[PDB]
């Protein structure tokens, strides 16, 4: 249905928010560590 | 105008605002660049994907919307409470 | 296939070493390094064993490394 495809649309917007997230993280770390 | 404001989590928010909460401008519902996603207004018309502007289609926490920044998908947009 | 088109984001093979030789650490395991890129967190992603992987649009793929030195680091993935 409609109201489903939006909610996959969003857990998917959710995971890739996530994993913009923990890169940005990971670069932080080396120039915090460095 | 549509009021600017939302009651609740903004499912019914119509207004213009066009902006994310960090500032960054919208991209238009109707464009798949710099992003591409499936929130096309052609399919989903009772969820009124208009222009640029932030809205709540998804029972997301509030309306948001997909930025013109290539490094940023999508952000929420700061949509006051209405009082 | 042991090759990439792009960065990697498809790259579903089994190198398991960083660009600088250093072995892979395991998605599944959060020694030496603690991380939140959990496998069944993220499972269509592929974090399989400890397989040089492009999840997040990085770059190249990538793999946290067993050097407690040294956090993560791109991988050498031959172009297709």
């Amino acid at each position: 249905t409609a109201d489903a495809e939006l909610q996959r649309l969003k857990n998917e917007r959710h995971e890739e928010a996530e994993l913009e997230r923990l890169k940005s993280e990971r670069h932080d770390h080396d120039k915090k560590e460095a | 105008p549509a009021e600017e404001c939302m009651h609740a989590s903004g499912e019914n928010y119509d207004g213009k605002i066009s902006k994310t909460m960090s500032g960054l401008e919208c991209q238009a519902w109707d464009s798949q660049s710099p992003h591409a996603h499936g929130y096309i207004p052609s399919k989903f018309p009772n969820k009124n994907l208009k222009k640029n502007y932030c809205r709540n289609p998804d029972r997301e926490l509030r309306p948001w919307c997909f930025t013109t920044d290539p490094n940023k998908r999508w952000e929420l947009c700061d949509i006051p409470r209405c009082t």
